[PDB]
RNA sequence: AAUUGUUGAAAGGGAAGGGCAUUUGAUCA
RNA sequence: AAUACUGCCAGCUGGGACUGAGGACUGCGACGUAAGUCAAGGAUGCUGGCAAUGGUUAUAUGCCGCCCGUCUUGAAACACGGACCAAGGAGUCUAACGUCUAUGCGAGUGUUUGGGUGUAAAACCCAUACGCGUAAUGAAAGUGAACGUAGGUUGGGGCCUCGCAAGAGGUGCACAAUCGACCGAUCCUGAUGUCUUCGGAUGGAUUUGAGUAAGAGCAUAGCUGUUGGGACCCGAAAGAU
RNA sequence: AAUAUGUAAGAAGUCCUUGUUACUUAAUUGAACGUGGACAUUUGAAUGAAGAGCUUUUAGUGGGCCAUUUUUGGUAAGCAG
RNA sequence: CCCUGAAAAUGGAUGGCGCUCAAGCGUGUUACCUAUACUCUACCGUCAGGGUUGAUAUGAUGCCCUGACGAGUAGGCAGGC
């Protein structure tokens, strides 16, 4: 539990954190979807910026 | 329980010699102590101020500090698997000079004197000491010293 | 059997050949091994031994440090040799002309030397010019100046940088560091 | 369930495996525990002789 | 590659000690001493058998 | 990783590198930081002094914006000026035309005196200045301008 | 490139000169040995004849061999053995006799047998099991060149010179003994001659001082 | 594979199994 | 005189067993006046038999040999589990880290929060911010590191000069101790001036810091160790909904 | 008494001259640090040393027993200490 | 030396067979047998001290020379299937 000359660490993992792990595996997919939505909105809203 | 104090088991150690009680002779206070001098530690029972501990009784150490009436001694104490230095301040009374160092200065002076005189001509100074070499050959003469025959004595039951 | 007075089959404790897989570094190590083996100058042996040093054992040498070393009497016309990396210092303003040979040169330091009037050569060129290390001066950076060595040898009455993550108040400043809350260290 | 209390066996061998080392001595020893007046006057004398040496030999 | 023992190989013995040839030629290993004769004193003679 | 992990070499050994007299049981000293004044007090006093107790007063709702005072020493004062003109302003040491440094724009709110800046005129603008830095700058020939 | 013959001839000339010096020195040493032995014999004769007794000088050199294993040894005798270079059983070293060496031998007497060696056994030991210490290595001594190279600073340049330094303690006896590796002898060919080795010589064993009787044991073991 | 039946080979005075070396039987470049 | 005993022979010689390593020469020696030879830094010559020796396994013989794994000072025990075989089976992963090592940049460092582009979860490019370091000390207000060639001295690899060599002189990076200088806190003394109570120049400390004294740091990966998580695997008598 | 145990057996040394101090002394009288200068065969007892010194990390360990000698409790114990 | 003192329970222990100017007892002297012990040699591994870019010729983490050593639970490191 307590050992040789090591720093003191405050790890906040004592509740059921395993049920609330959010891993962003869809970074590239979300970026592609955002770009497609931007293109669709640009087409829809006319030459307006 | 158990008792391990500052003066435990020193009944025969912190005790004055037979027929040597009373005050201390006025010679210790007249000794001049300087930094680097090697001195021995011997506790005196009459004075109970600045007394050394049981371990530092009989130990030999160098002087590193000079005070009004006290000197500092550095003693190497063996704790565990190492020697640690200990700087302890003791009164002049419980400290005496060491004659081994004085013999060393005397040997050094004779050493330099011989190095001067012998090397004035430059032949076999031999400045180094030697141990007890085996005895050389000798001749004994039996002129009035005829060897006397000796035999074991019979067992006796003297009371 | 033998009543051994020392450990049997014990290693020398020194690093032979670099632990890295840098092909150019191995080539330089081979060249300096050849030099130190077929010459008599201790400079080659010292350089070969320093070539095996690790990153922590090979601290960077600053141009200000090089100038300070060359400011010594008779060291103006000498070839600086750094077994490692030479960094650039912006706290200095006047850099004298010199000749520094090192493994890797920082871009800023190289520009500073070029502007001053010196040149940046490698260890191979240094060996070619001076096979016996004539008129050379070896420079080593500060090894004990790292932040990881302050925490070494921590103990009471030592003050040896206790291993901490955060700094400020109520972070290892309570009892054990002040006389008002018990003892001081 | 009693147990052995204290014993000094093998302690000497344990301490002698790593040979007992005398403290490392240096030409200039530590100046702690020395008389403060002597230390102050030594500092003043050292500054004086350093200045004298610098003025004499350059 | 191999250690040859002196006192058994004459070539190695002569190589180690050039004086070995002279020693063998002069037969110094069997030298007759001077035929001198001295008589012990009567004191020692009597002390030898004094019981 | 797994191939270089010592468990593969430990395969075969009964205790797997954990000993025989004392097995690799659950937490024997407690969970987390169990014990700091009873049984781990020795380590907590000889390696991490100051863990137990309060030191100062309380500053409720401490915003780390009022204390934003980045420091910049005197030696690293000419580095803010671009290199292309740094040499020109170094050789042009005149009081009528001197380089001007905006330390606030550079991100430094305080200037400290250390570095022995060259004796050239210069203008420095900062929120806060130190006595030694100001004295050194004025001795060199520059002036310190107080900005907000 | 034809100078190989010239260097060969120069090397031969130098070797012949060196051999001449070696032969002269060996002859001088042999003459000194014969003169000393005869002088001691006649001195004893005159002392006997003149109604006196001749007290021979105590021997200045001893040979010490280890007759005990490396198990069940007290730490102080073990340290003394290591300082005396006796770490293997049946290992022997030469020791100059002084007060310090005598008190050293008195401590590890139970595990060693020591005695006064003779010239013949010293020469046999050096010839057969004579090994030097060069670069912390046990290089065998089969030529005077190695001995001269590693001991020429002390005036010793041949195996006969080394033997002379061993038998007669001189200014460089310490270096001469340190250059020689301890002699690793075998078990005696004719046996130890006693039923129990770990008893004193007066008590009927190999333990203890054997004086001149050590020569027979050393030659049997060598 | 555990287990079982035949054929072919070997051994078997209150166990079998193994190691150190060889004879004999079978087989092998 | 001889003989017994001990020690020496660089005196000779008879018999038997094990070993044949190294692979054109290099060296040390001897014989031979000289050619040349040799038992001289590791064995060759001749001859005979076969084209059986030897490898694996079973039995037999002489000797030795208690049952695998765990607990234990002590195991084979009358201590514990095992009738056998086949399939599965036990220090893994995440977040923050410590020492070491490797790479890249370097007083800077880290693209991938995001945007552009894209052969489309691949790869390439990028502006401002942000994490750590470059300054620390005090509870805080606050203050904030060159009298000097960034100090003196010792030890100190390397380099330079003299010196046949060995040795002598100078400079001496890194690093060890000590004495000094400066910065923060504490205890003090108190220069001009003055919103008479503000201001803190200069001179000190047996005081004290996780400081300065020509920066060394940041990112990723790798071994080992700790913490939290189910945490090397399996096992309770219990409690709550 | 024996055993056990500390220190010294030199270049970090000795000696000659004289620079500093806010220490001290009636006082250039002592102390410390010094500069310059003199003493390398045999650098100051013997022996030895697969070299010595220094730093970081961490596995396992925290139930012992037996043998000679000294010796406690117990009559003794393959008893405990 | 031997004898009485001297009596415990399955049938058994100088190991037994057995031994009597002993093969029992004390002491004195030779020869004989053996440990993974000692000396030499052959091979393997480790460590240390070195040589070898003057090549076509590669593996200077390669090749070669010399010396020393090789036990082991928990445990650590390294090289390999």
């Amino acid at each position: 539990a307590i050992s040789k000359n090591l720093p003191i660490l405050k790890n906040h993992f004592r509740k059921h954190w395993q049920e609330r792990v959010k891993v962003h595996f869809d970074q590239a997919g979300k970026k592609v979807s955002r770009r497609n939505a931007r293109a669709t909105r640009a087409a829809k809203i006319a030459p307006r910026p | 329980g158990k008792s391990h104090g500052y003066r435990s088991r020193t009944r025969y150690m912190f005790q004055r010699d037979f027929r040597k009680h009373g005050a201390v002779h006025l010679s210790t206070y007249l000794k001049v102590y300087k930094v680097g001098d090697i001195v021995d530690i011997k506790a005196n029972g009459s004075i109970q101020k600045g007394m050394p501990h049981k371990f530092y009784q009989g130990k030999t150490g160098v002087v590193y500090n000079v005070t009004k009436s006290s000197v500092g001694v550095i003693i190497n104490k063996m704790v565990g698997n190492r020697y640690l230095e200990k700087r302890l301040n003791l009164r002049v009374e419980h400290i005496k000079h060491s004659k081994c160092r004085q013999e060393f200065l005397e040997r050094v002076k004779a050493n330099a004197a011989k190095r001067a005189e012998a090397k004035a001509q430059g032949v076999a100074v031999q400045l180094k000491r030697q141990p007890a070499q085996p005895r050389e050959s000798r001749i004994v003469s039996t002129e009035g010293n005829v060897p006397q025959t000796l035999a074991p004595v019979p067992y006796e039951t003297f009371i | 059997g033998i009543d051994h007075t020392s450990k049997q089959h014990k290693r020398s404790g020194h690093r032979t050949a670099p632990k890295s897989d840098n092909v150019y570094l191995k080539l330089l190590v081979k060249l300096y091994t050849f030099l130190a083996r077929r010459t008599d100058a201790p400079f080659n042996k010292v350089v070969l031994k320093a070539l095996f040093l690790s990153k922590i054992n090979r601290p960077p040498v600053s141009v200000s440090r090089i100038a300070r070393a060359l400011k010594q009497e008779g060291a103006a016309n000498k070839t600086v040799v750094v077994v490692g990396t030479v960094t650039d210092d912006a706290r200095i303003f006047e850099f004298p002309k010199t000749t520094v040979a090192a493994l890797r040169f920082t871009a800023g330091a190289r520009a500073k030397i070029v502007k001053a009037g010196g040149e940046c050569i490698t260890l191979d060129q240094l060996a070619v010019r001076a096979p016996k290390g004539q008129n050379t001066l070896i420079l080593r950076g500060p090894r004990n100046s790292r932040e990881a060595v302050r925490h070494f040898g921590m103990g009471p009455h030592k003050g040896k940088a206790p291993r901490i993550l955060s700094t400020g108040r109520k972070f290892e400043r309570a009892r054990g560091r002040r006389r008002s809350k018990g003892f001081k260290v | 369930a009693k147990s052995k209390n204290h014993t000094a066996h093998n302690q000497t061998r344990k301490a002698h495996r790593n040979g007992i080392k005398k403290p490392k001595t240096y030409k200039y020893p530590s100046l702690k525990g020395v008389d403060p007046k002597f230390r102050r006057n030594h500092k003043h004398a050292l500054h004086g002789t350093a200045k004298a040496l610098a003025a004499a030999k350059k | 590659v191999l250690k040859k023992n002196p006192l058994k190989n004459k070539q190695v013995l002569l190589r180690l000690n050039p004086y070995a040839k002279v020693f063998a030629a002069e037969k110094l290993g069997s030298k007759k001493a001077e035929k001198t004769g001295t008589k012990p004193a009567a004191v020692f003679t009597e002390t030898l058998k004094h019981d | 990783p797994s191939r270089f992990t010592k468990t593969r070499k430990h395969r075969g050994h009964v205790s797997a590198g954990k000993g025989r007299i004392g097995k690799h049981r659950k937490h024997p000293g407690g969970r987390g930081m169990a014990g700091g004044q009873h049984h781990h007090r020795i380590n907590m006093d000889k390696y991490h002094p100051g863990y137990f107790g309060k030191v100062g007063m309380r500053y409720f709702h401490k915003q780390q914006a009022h204390f934003w005072k980045p420091v910049l020493n005197l030696d690293k004062l000419w580095t803010l000026i671009p290199e292309d003109k740094r040499d020109q302003y170094l050789k042009s040491a005149s009081k009528e035309t001197a380089p001007v440094i905006d330390t606030l724009a550079a991100g430094y709110g305080k200037i400290l005196g250390k570095g022995r800046i060259p004796n050239v005129p210069v203008i420095v603008k900062a929120r806060f200045v130190s006595k030694l830095a100001e004295e050194k700058i004025r001795a060199a020939g520059g002036v310190v301008e107080l900005i907000a | 490139a034809e100078q190989v013959a010239a260097e060969r001839a120069a090397r031969k000339a130098a070797n012949k000169e060196k051999r001449a010096i070696i032969l002269e020195r060996n002859a001088a040493y042999q003459k000194e040995y014969e003169t000393a032995e005869r002088n001691i014999i006649q001195a004893k004769r005159d002392a006997k004849a003149a109604g006196s007794y001749y007290v021979e000088a105590q021997h200045k050199l001893v040979f010490v061999v280890r007759i005990k294993g490396i198990n069940k040894i007290p730490p102080k005798p073990r340290k003394v053995l290591q300082l005396l270079r006796l770490t293997r059983i049946n290992s022997g070293t030469f020791v100059k006799v002084t007060k310090a060496t005598l008190e050293l031998l008195k401590l590890i007497e139970p595990y060693v047998a020591y005695g006064y060696p003779s010239y013949s056994t010293i020469r046999q030991l050096v010839y057969k099991r004579g090994f030097g210490k060069i670069n912390k290595q046990r290089v065998p001594l089969s030529d005077n060149a190695i001995i001269e190279a590693n001991l020429g600073k002390y005036g010793i340049l041949s195996i006969d010179d080394l033997i002379h330094e061993i038998i007669t303690v001189g200014p460089h006896f310490k270096q001469a003994n340190n250059f020689l590796w301890p002699f690793k002898l075998s078990n005696p060919s004719g046996g130890w001659g006693v039923p129990r080795k770990f008893k004193h010589f007066i008590q009927g064993g190999s333990f203890g001082n054997r004086e001149e009787f050590i020569n027979k044991l050393v030659k049997s073991m060598n």
